[PDB]
């Protein structure tokens, strides 16, 4: 019996209940309401009920822990939201609310139903202040798999996490024909809101996959590594790794010049577990990394520099990324690590037009706000204010480290000759600018001053990520008591 | 001549290529394990570029079945406490095409130990894998 | 396995059956202790384990007075509801009510006040509650007897279940005033086929599945290991005022 889903297949499209079926347990789903009907009565509806409803709604279970989630189905009504539908996505949520779980949302909706008139509006607004006030209380995730237009793409926007599949599906809020009728000018669904557009032009989604089976695999994996709720603690796996493993390859990573590249994640992979690197945001802001890891069977956070792209240089995009990442990170109490190097600002005119100074002030709330244990290790060089944002330790950091060929002064050599000296007598670059950069171009003096721990060998990064990682395990630190902040939008 | 073939197959090389095939493929070869060969063997037996020899049926079912067993054995590592399967019944195809559907059935009745066979009800072999 | 739930229920309308052969093959064997089993007998209370976790158990019976509301089984149901919430028991109910007894000694004796409590007591408490609906909920017993408003977990229904206003003869009788003689024979088998299913309540949304009689201990155990950890307050009161 495979009756009625043999014209979506036809199309080279999967069903709703297939997608629920590969995302959970093989037979731990139960649907939780089935025979509801949309009751409009309006346009010459009163005919052509449907017992779904276009949506399918259940508990299911992953990995032997609960989840909670949703999926919208195209072949009936187009997906459209009613006064209906979206009241048992609001049972859901709420549910979810009241029991520590998560919720994920696989989004396929055409549009809102014109048929309902405002209650469409109506059920909009409900699931939006449920997505607002459950916010840092249940990790969100939503998966677009096909259209998804008009003023639905606001919810998945509110979510943590948003991911797209690539052939079919696509996201905006006004669709093509319209910019035709004001503007004039011809452009696709798929050149207008493609996944490609949002993977590296409007960084709103946080991956792309090739297909709904990968989907499911890797959505797996991600879920793997998130906590359930805001009171329960890190998930920690079981793991043969150790950390008595060797690592001296990390004496040789970084180059002897200081004007030769090198990539960061030669830098990573030793540090952490084998293969539990799970990158968000791959293809947008290049010179930062961010992602989620695992060390001696414990998720953490990773964010570090890369000096391969624009000489790791901080910038709007790379700032807004890194922000979001750390404000998840520790709304949810999960460790971060951080590896440093950077030149400091991208200098440029379009920077200040497009305002440099909002976005850069994000990145250096969400490291002064955070109070989950942080670790800092500094590689080559942190230059300005760049060392002060990329959590220094006056930031109420916890263990900060460097390595012995490291660099930390308030802007380059040449920079600091010139202003030390206004008149000077001239050839000054060659006797002073090498001075001035052996006295104070090292650790040394950063040392003296006491903001690094200590100077280590960058063979013993592991020993001393797992020791002072598996110290810090019950920190407790509050700040004032506060209705909420205002961080610069 | 053995002992090289089983010492380079244990040879990590990671970060770079090498030409660990050739040698392997070389070594394989029935006309090096005759006896005798010549100062123009190789090009004699690499005409156009190289091209390394295939797999025959036993060794690429093997393969498969080593497959299955790693893919049972770290999906057990991610279940929480005593909530964890122990049987499974896996559908193995190398290529993007799916060239030969290859039905499998995995156990797992100790740490290192399966019972591999060709689906459920059929005869069990009992192989072992350490990784 | 528990297949011996699809037959309990007789297929007519007017034949009466004991809730115990509902009751004892969902919980654990020889698990019960009834408490205060000689007054009121058409409700029952007690404490039963459920996978191997201590449960609270109250029961209609349509064994005694067709399994009708009254002022002592509101008094006993109440008291029960409130010592399980007190101390953090789940909360399992069956539902098999017409309404509630008639007569001028019921409203002489204060049968609005009585009612109530049972009311006060489910819709005060915060411990995980599932419900399940066999034959039939009318009128305010249905509204008192935890329904999913009353802020309930999860409700079931069984297929041949029946939610409706009243009984139908007298929605026949309001519906059509002075309509031709005969009507009863009509209509009141229609708007019974109609409306007295638990279709049209699966549509409203007031049930979260209808499902087979035989399914009831697997349902019960999932929901249960499921709403270990809720967490669920009241606004801040010193107390509240319960209808004494
Ligand atoms: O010496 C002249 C140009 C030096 C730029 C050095 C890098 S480029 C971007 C960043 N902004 C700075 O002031 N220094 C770094
Ligand atoms: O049809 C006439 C009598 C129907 C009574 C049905 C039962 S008796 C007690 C309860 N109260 C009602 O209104 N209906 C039920």
């Amino acid at each position: 019996p495979t009756a009625a889903e043999d014209l979506r297949h036809k199309k080279k499209r999967l069903t709703a209940m297939e997608r629920v079926q590969l995302f959970c347990d093989p037979g731990t789903f139960r649907e939780r309401d089935a025979l509801v009907e949309h009751e409009c009565h309006n346009f010459g509806m009163e005919k052509r009920k449907v017992p779904g409803d276009g949506f399918i709604t259940g508990t299911g279970k992953v990995f032997g822990r609960p989840v909670f989630l949703f999926s919208h189905d195209f072949t009936v009504f187009g997906g459209s939201l009613s006064r209906t539908n979206a009241a048992k996505v609001v049972r859901i949520m709420e549910e979810a609310a009241k029991i520590g779980v998560p919720v994920i949302g696989f989004n396929d909706s055409g549009g809102a139903r014109i048929h309902e008139g405002v209650d469409s509006l109506a059920g909009y607004a409900d699931i939006f202040l449920r997505n607002t006030l459950f916010s840092g209380v249940i990790p969100q995730i939503s998966v677009i798999m096909g259209p998804c237009a008009g003023g639905a793409v606001y919810s998945p926007a509110i979510t943590d996490f948003t991911f797209m599949v690539e052939t079919s599906s696509y996201m905006f809020v006004t669709g093509p024909e319209v910019v035709s009728a004001v503007g004039g000018k011809l452009v696709t669904k798929d050149e207008l809101g493609g996944p490609h557009v949002h993977a590296t032009k409007s960084g709103v989604s946080a991956g792309t996959f090739p297909n709904d089976i990968v989907a499911m695999a890797q959505l797996r994996r991600l879920y793997s590594y998130l906590p359930l709720s805001n009171r329960d603690p890190v998930p920690v796996l079981p793991t043969a790794d150790e950390r008595y493993r060797d690592v001296s390859s990390l004496n040789t990573v970084v180059p002897t010049e200081v004007k030769e590249a090198y990539d960061m994640r030669d830098v990573i992979y030793p540090v952490i577990d084998h293969d539990s690197f799970f990158e968000i945001q791959p293809q947008f802001a290049k010179n930062i990394i961010c992602g989620f890891a695992r060390v001696e069977g414990r998720s953490v956070c990773i964010i570090a520099n890369q000096p391969k792209v624009q000489a790791g240089v901080l910038d709007i995009d790379s700032s807004v990324k890194g922000a979001r990442m750390v404000r998840f990170a520790d709304a949810f109490n999960i460790p971060i690590i951080t590896f440093v190097d950077v030149p400091g600002f991208l200098p440029g005119v379009q920077q200040e037009y497009g305002g440099i100074i909002r976005h850069g002030a994000k990145l250096l709330y969400a490291y002064a706000e955070a109070t989950v244990p942080k670790v800092t290790i500094i590689t080559r060089k942190a230059y300005g204010g760049a060392y002060d944002v990329m959590s220094s330790k006056h930031l109420r950091g916890d263990s900060n480290y460097a390595w012995p060929h490291a660099e930390i002064a308030v802007m380059g050599a040449a920079g600091a000759c010139k202003l030390l000296y206004s008149k000077e007598t001239a050839e000054q670059q060659a006797q002073r600018i090498a001075d001035y950069e052996k006295t104070f171009c090292t650790p040394l003096s950063a040392a003296r001053k006491g903001f690094v721990d200590a100077v280590i060998d960058p063979s013993e990064t592991r020993m001393r990520v797992c020791e002072d990682l598996e110290r810090l395990a019950r920190k407790q630190l509050q700040n004032p008591w506060k209705k909420h902040g205002n961080i610069p939008l | 001549i053995g002992r090289m073939e089983k010492a380079l197959d244990e040879y990590v090389i990671r970060g770079l290529r090498h030409n660990i095939c050739l040698l392997r493929d070389v070594v394989t070869e029935p006309r090096y394990r005759s006896g005798s060969i010549t100062t123009n063997y190789l090009q004699e037996q690499y005409p156009n570029g190289f091209k390394k020899a295939e797999l025959t049926a036993e060794e690429m079912q093997l393969m498969y079945e080593v497959a299955a067993c790693v893919h049972l054995k770290r999906e057990r590592l991610h279940y929480t406490q005593g909530t964890a399967p122990s049987e499974r019944q896996l559908y193995l195809s190398v290529g993007a095409g799916q060239e030969g559907e290859t039905p499998v059935y995995v156990r797992y009745l100790d740490d290192s130990h399966f019972e591999i066979g060709a689906s459920k009800h059929g005869p069990f072999r009992k192989m072992e894998v350490v990784w």
